[PDB]
């Protein structure tokens, strides 16, 4: 989740915008 | 800001920057 892939490592534009409504 | 370690406020502050008139959803596995 979101947790791992941008604060354990670093986030990127791609995997943010997967949380966006 | 987008391309580093976002934790905790870190990055529900990046998600809702990005994300706009959207908004989010902030899940924490």
């Amino acid at each position: 989740g979101i947790v791992e892939q941008c604060x354990a490592s670093v986030c990127s534009l791609y995997q943010l915008e997967n949380y966006c409504n | 800001f987008v391309n580093q370690h976002l934790x905790g406020s870190h990055l529900v502050e990046a998600l809702y920057l990005v994300c706009g008139e959207r908004g989010f959803f902030y899940t924490p596995k």
